[PDB]
Formats: C-alpha cells, sequence, structure tokens
C-alpha cells in the first residue's frame, strides 16, 4: 500500500469519516483515517470506489 | 456506551426494478424503517451514537449525521435526484460503505466503553470484483471487534453472510417485506 501527502491549507472535511490525500483518487483524508487506512485497513477507500 | 452503523444498500437499480415490480415495499418503506429503528436505538440511552450511510453504485454517502429524520430525507433526497450512473459501473460497492464505516468507528473509538457494531440492509446483486476489498474489510473489522450485522431482503450474499461469520454477526434472511421492522426492531436493537 502507497504513503500519502498532505497539505494543511490548500483545496478539513474529509472524503472518508466526513470529518473536518492519496496520490492516485485524489481524495482528502484527515490524520486519524490516513492512519487507519494504512495501519489496519491496508486499501484506500477512494481507490475502492 | 454502544454504537450502530445503519448500512442501507440504496442501489438504484434493484429499488427502480422493487417499484416496477409494483411491491407495497420501496425504497421510502425501507427508510422509513431505518429511521424508526435508528431513533429506538437513539433512545433506549443517551450515551449512544447513531450513523446511516447509504451505499450507492457511485459513492457511499452519510445520511446521519426529529432532526435527524429531517437529515436523513433531505440527504437521501439530493442523493437519488442529483445522480450520475455509467454504464459500465452498474454493481453495488458494499466494500466501499463498510470501509468508510470501518474509518468513522476509529475516530469515534478515539474519542472515549465504545461498544461498536455495523447493521447492513441488502437488496441488489453483491459484486465479486471486490473480493480483494470487501475481504479486507472484514479483517478491519475483525481486528477492531466490530461485529457486522446483516439483514438480506431478497438476494442471498456469499460474501456478507462469510462476514458475519467473521466478525461474529448475525445473518437475517426475511420473507415477507411489509413484516421488516418488526425483525429490524427485535434482532437487531443492541
Ligand atoms: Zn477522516
Ligand atoms: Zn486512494
Amino acid at each position: 500500500l502507497d504513503a500519502f501527502q498532505e497539505i494543511p491549507l490548500e483545496e478539513r472535511f474529509c472524503y472518508g469519516c466526513q470529518g473536518e490525500v492519496c496520490a492516485v483518487c485524489q481524495n482528502v483524508f484527515c490524520v486519524d483515517c490516513d492512519v487507519f487506512v494504512h495501519d489496519s485497513l491496508h486499501s484506500c477507500p477512494g481507490c475502492i470506489h | 456506551l454502544n454504537l450502530l452503523v445503519i448500512v442501507v444498500d440504496a442501489n438504484p437499480i434493484w429499488w427502480g426494478k422493487q417499484a416496477l415490480k409494483e411491491s407495497q415495499f420501496t425504497l421510502s418503506k425501507c427508510i422509513d424503517a431505518v429511521m424508526v429503528l435508528g431513533n429506538s436505538h437513539l433512545f433506549m440511552n443517551r450515551s449512544n451514537k447513531l450513523a446511516v450511510i447509504a451505499s450507492h453504485i457511485q459513492e457511499s454517502r452519510f445520511l446521519y449525521p426529529t432532526s435527524a429524520n429531517e437529515v436523513i430525507v433531505e440527504e437521501i433526497k439530493d442523493l437519488m435526484t442529483k445522480s450520475d450512473i455509467k454504464g459500465q459501473h452498474t454493481e453495488t460497492l458494499l466494500a466501499g460503505s463498510l470501509a468508510k464505516a470501518l474509518c468513522y468507528i476509529h475516530r469515534m473509538n478515539k474519542e472515549v466503553e465504545m461498544k461498536s457494531r455495523i447493521l447492513v440492509i441488502k437488496a441488489a446483486e453483491d459484486s465479486a470484483l471486490q473480493y480483494m476489498n470487501f475481504m479486507n474489510v472484514i479483517f478491519a473489522a475483525q481486528k477492531q471487534n466490530i461485529l457486522i450485522d446483516a439483514c438480506v431482503l431478497d438476494s442471498d450474499s456469499g460474501l456478507l453472510q462469510q462476514a458475519c461469520d467473521i466478525t461474529g454477526g448475525l445473518y437475517l434472511k426475511v420473507p415477507q417485506m411489509p413484516s421488516l421492522l418488526q425483525y429490524l426492531l427485535w434482532v437487531f436493537l443492541p
């Protein structure tokens, strides 16, 4: 599973938990889900859709 | 404290066919039953939390979060009038919705005794392409000790009864639809 990239301000509301980034599907992720997708689920929610 | 995350299979193809077949049971009745069950869950204890996600062909959208019923209604209305259905992608993606639910239970688990539980109501064909994905979201549910329950309305899911067997959940194959709520309130209320 690939790693992810982040920048604070540019272009919050996350795609996963919908609480206030994948290089493939381009989906905003918060810190919590950024850790859960890597450490536990081993697949990206945006990559499934 | 308890957690209830209702995953409703809002596959537009199956529900549209069900309205065309002119059965008394449509998507509106299913959503009303879901809202009743969720209201009961929230009422049982003022600690409880509720989540309702709709599994569409394209995306999985949180219907929630009575004010709750209103927000659910408006959300499903927008989700079913503003849509883009590509012909190739016609199956329902149970795995994606389950993934969203899992990552939601992550933060909610971090907030705290939270005993999490996911209820899935399915109606349509379950895609076989998500074998690599769906299995994943079962094991992620197993390692977090989240239970996965299944009320299947019509078509059988080898995948979802598989997931219920793994997680330690309940698989209910309800026959007649007007009697759904009675079952829903009975065996699936934590
Ligand atoms: Zn998130
Ligand atoms: Zn992705």
